[PDB]
């Protein structure tokens, strides 16, 4: 149907705040095509509210130091933000914080910990 | 209950501590022979036996019989008594006797008076002359470690705790919503630099532990991350990723200035201290997967110090500054190992899975690191030789740090 402009954005931000994880090869650290789609919503929400700001979440696997993996962290919510800024964002509505891997997803040494731990997180 | 130890040196050199003599009714509240034998045992030096295999149990020198111990094969024999004040403080007595001939000669002599809050540390104190009297080399057991342990739940999930070497006296720092990271020592052991996350992104400040109060160091744009105070302690080194990318820095503690010491596109980090404190060891990758490389912060350009293995990382530098201990990554694995900075044999020192952040005891005589277990991960401790293995217990615990000597 035809919603109100104000629940309309709602259910906008409702997208935004369930899909803004986007996902890293092992060591890999260049966007998906999956996530454009993603993004490219993130982005077209972000400059259309000027006054509002994400910040980006880098995350690496337990493999490494912790002081090194910091540098794995930030290339890879370097990508998300330039691609938001290729698209039009702003680096102003931009900040990014790089975590290495003191805050994983999943615990243990299974792949399956690794793969979703190697992530971006945009958050509002 | 005590440290445990993995992989036990059987070649140990026997010495027989005996519990010491408390001249009062009942218990003492700690009993120095109990801690002065595992200290010892917790050396990786020394085979302090059981008191079923000794031959007597004395309280002075004079009751020695120095046959009934070379017997066994041991060459000194420990002694002492715990006598209580009018106070509730309590007067420690300790010697060190020689049984190699007719008579048990005395090789130290010491009395302490503490309260009962400081009984560990009087046998800390006895340890720290015993030890060094027979090796010659300065004991270690009067130092502390810094640690940070991450619960999974509550408020405040991560906590820079404290406690002595051996894991007693335990106390927290600080507690954090937020991860922190990578604490280190000030050369005198008041102080204690690392990175804290509470405002969102990373802030790096340093804590005066008597009192509890915060100096924020630095906050730039971006990580503020791997403090490392120059053995002097008059200046402090790190990592700014402000640039771009993580590349160190140094401060004169004093005035504050602020310098570059590393211009990179590169990624230079976690940087280690050489014992001249006008040098420093650090990670980079301005070679592809990250080595261990040196520069001093005066002037000059960075070289490759680490010349075995495909990669290596987080490099701890003894203080004498005869070897390094780091990370060593082949093939997906990685372990603690150690690399003579002379001769360059580098020699692997672990087993674990994920060794990781080693750090060196004020003597240069043992290893304490992080290693993986299920879903935590558990200190561990190994000595320099690697003939010595041991474990080390809360939450999951990381990012250990030794005092320097205290």
């Amino acid at each position: 149907s035809n919603l109100s402009s104000e629940e309309q954005a709602r259910l906008q931000m409702q997208e935004l705040q369930k899909n803004n994880i986007v996902y890293f090869g092992f060591d890999k650290y260049d966007i998906g095509s999956d996530f454009a789609q993603m993004l490219d919503a993130h982005a077209a929400f972000l400059r259309s509210n000027p006054s509002d700001k994400v910040v980006v979440e880098g995350h690496a696997d337990e493999r490494g130091t912790p002081e090194y993996n910091i540098a794995l962290g930030e290339r890879r919510a370097s990508a998300v933000k330039m691609y938001l800024q290729g698209k039009g964002v702003s680096a102003d509505q931009i900040s990014i914080v790089s975590y290495g891997k003191e805050k994983p997803a999943v615990l243990g040494h299974d792949e399956a910990a690794f793969a979703k731990n190697r992530r971006a997180v945009l958050v509002y | 209950v005590r440290i445990e130890i993995t992989q036990g040196v059987d070649s140990a050199r026997p010495i027989g501590v005996v519990p010491f003599k408390w001249m009062g009714p009942g218990t003492p509240p700690e009993e120095i022979g109990a801690i002065v034998g595992a200290d010892l045992r917790n050396s990786g030096k020394f085979n302090p036996i059981d008191a079923a295999r000794m031959p007597q149990q004395p309280s002075t020198a004079a009751e020695v019989t120095p046959a009934a111990w070379t017997a066994l094969g041991i060459d000194a024999v420990v002694v002492g008594q715990v006598q209580p004040s009018a106070d509730g403080s309590y007067v420690v007595s300790y010697q060190l006797v020689d049984t190699s001939g007719s008579a048990g000669s005395i090789l130290a002599q010491n009395q302490y008076k503490v309260t009962k809050q400081w009984l560990r540390y009087s046998a800390h104190t006895v340890s720290d002359e015993v030890f060094e009297k027979l090796t010659g080399i300065k004991g270690a057991f009067r130092t502390r470690i810094a640690y940070v342990v991450k619960t999974n739940g509550g408020k405040f999930p991560h906590e820079l705790r404290v406690s002595d070497y051996d894991g007693y006296n335990q106390f927290v720092v600080h507690r954090s919503p937020e991860p922190l990271m990578s604490p280190a020592w000030s050369p005198d052991g008041s102080k204690i630099a690392y990175v804290t996350f509470e405002s969102g992104k990373s802030a790096l400040v340093i804590q005066t532990l008597a009192n509890g109060a915060i100096r924020q160091v630095a906050s730039f744009p971006r990580h503020n991350g791997a403090p490392a105070f120059s053995p002097d302690g008059t200046k402090l080194a790190f990592a700014l990723s402000k640039s771009g990318s993580l590349n160190l820095y140094v401060m004169d503690l004093a005035s504050g200035q602020i310098s570059q010491v590393t211009d990179g596109r590169s990624n230079n980090t976690e940087p280690s201290w050489f014992p001249d404190s006008q040098n420093l060891a650090y990670t980079s990758d301005q070679g592809g997967r990250p080595q261990v490389y040196k520069v001093n912060i005066n002037g000059g350009v960075p070289q490759r110090i680490t010349w075995e293995g495909s990669q290596n990382q987080n490099a701890d530098v003894s203080p004498d500054g005869k070897f390094l201990v780091l990370v060593s990554s082949n093939g997906g694995a990685q372990h603690i190992a150690k690399q003579d900075l002379e001769t360059g044999a580098v020699q692997v020192l672990t087993d674990t899975l994920l060794d990781e952040t080693p750090s060196i005891a004020p003597n240069g005589t043992m290893v304490i690191y992080s290693s993986t277990q299920g879903l935590g991960s558990v200190l561990q401790l190994v000595s320099t030789d690697g003939r010595f293995k041991a474990r080390l217990p809360d939450g999951q615990v990381k990012f250990p740090a030794w005092s320097p000597y205290l």
